[PDB]
């Protein structure tokens, strides 16, 4: 059940390829394009693409959103 | 070297332990103010590399610094 | 009242601009070296840069030369202060606030003549801000 979760994320990340500016190696900028955006500078820009623009993960497991149409 | 203003071809790995010695004996009011990191080997090579966080955030983070990095 | 002195405030250290430029960064084993023809070269750009803010924006005419630009505390590291004088009116400073505005105009063009890339030529308070990326 969960190790064909594994691969829809090993295939997410396969779809993502192609293009020579990989989407992990940049942060986004904010609404007003002066500096990057406040979790990816304090983090690294590859921890703002696997758990804010993949995962889209919350704080905690009892509370939980939506089914999230991209990883469906 | 930003701090005491010195040349950037006279500080480096072999001698960094043996100027900084030199920078408080000089001026020990200008040396309180700066800040110097505690890095070393085996606190970066023993990490959180917990699940779903190896073919994610560690080897997607390499590969980003190979050329050709579409390929890989 | 305060008895005694510091030496380390000037009557011009208001105005003042930071330089601070890295040439090993840059180009490493194959960077010129900085002498007094160098600073030349940077006190006419500086000046070039003045001319063409006061006549692109504020619609004069004044010619700013290379002994208007006047540099003190030029340390190894290569670092120095500058601040920009009327050209005959010594008394005469102009300020902070619109040396930054000529500076942020003219950066892409200072960094051509020295081959500095905006991390090798850094203006200590004047930051690059532009640039969002995309093209999908
Ligand atoms: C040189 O610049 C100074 C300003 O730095 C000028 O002084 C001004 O003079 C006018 C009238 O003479 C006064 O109303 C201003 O208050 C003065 N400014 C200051 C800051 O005191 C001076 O006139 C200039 N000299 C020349 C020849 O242009
Ligand atoms: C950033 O820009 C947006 C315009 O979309 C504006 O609504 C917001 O107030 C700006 N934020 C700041 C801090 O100025
Ligand atoms: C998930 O993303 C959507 C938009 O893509 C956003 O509206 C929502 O707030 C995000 N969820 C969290 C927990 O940030
Ligand atoms: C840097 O300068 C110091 C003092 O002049 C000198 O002792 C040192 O050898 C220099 N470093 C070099 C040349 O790598
Ligand atoms: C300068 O700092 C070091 C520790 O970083 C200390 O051992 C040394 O005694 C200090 N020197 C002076 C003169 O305070």
């Amino acid at each position: 059940l969960y190790y064909n979760t594994i691969i829809s994320w090993i295939m997410w990340y396969l779809f993502n390829s192609f293009q020579e500016p990989l989407p992990w190696s940049d942060c986004p900028l904010n609404e007003n394009q002066t500096g990057y955006v406040d979790e990816c500078a304090r983090s690294s820009p590859v921890d703002y693409f696997w758990y804010r623009e993949t995962l889209n993960i919350s704080t905690s497991i009892s509370d939980s959103g939506s089914i999230q149409w991209w990883m469906l | 070297i930003n701090g005491f203003d010195l040349p950037e071809g006279n500080v480096t790995q072999e001698n960094f332990v043996d100027m900084q010695q030199r920078c408080n004996a000089s001026d020990p009011a200008a040396y309180a103010q700066l800040v110097f990191q505690t890095c070393d080997i085996n606190a970066f090579l023993s990490e959180a590399v917990e699940g779903t966080g190896l073919a994610f955030i560690v080897f997607t983070e390499a590969i980003t610094k190979m050329p050709l990095s579409p390929l890989w | 009242s305060f008895v005694g002195w510091s030496t380390d405030w000037s009557p011009y250290a208001d105005q003042s601009i930071k330089v601070r430029i890295s040439l090993k960064s840059a180009l490493g084993d194959k960077a010129y070296e900085w002498n007094d023809n160098e600073m030349y070269l940077f006190r006419s750009s500086v000046a070039y840069a003045m001319r063409q803010y006061f006549l692109k924006v504020k619609n004069q005419m004044i010619l700013f030369g290379e002994e208007d630009v006047r540099v003190a505390n030029l340390k190894p590291r290569i670092s120095f202060n500058f601040f920009v004088t009327a050209p005959k009116n010594v008394s005469d400073i102009i300020p902070r606030t619109e040396v930054e505005k000529a500076i942020r105009m003219s950066r892409s063009r200072i960094n051509d003549a020295f081959r500095l890339n905006d991390n090798s030529l850094e203006f200590l308070g004047i930051q690059p801000t532009l640039g969002p990326p995309n093209q999908p």
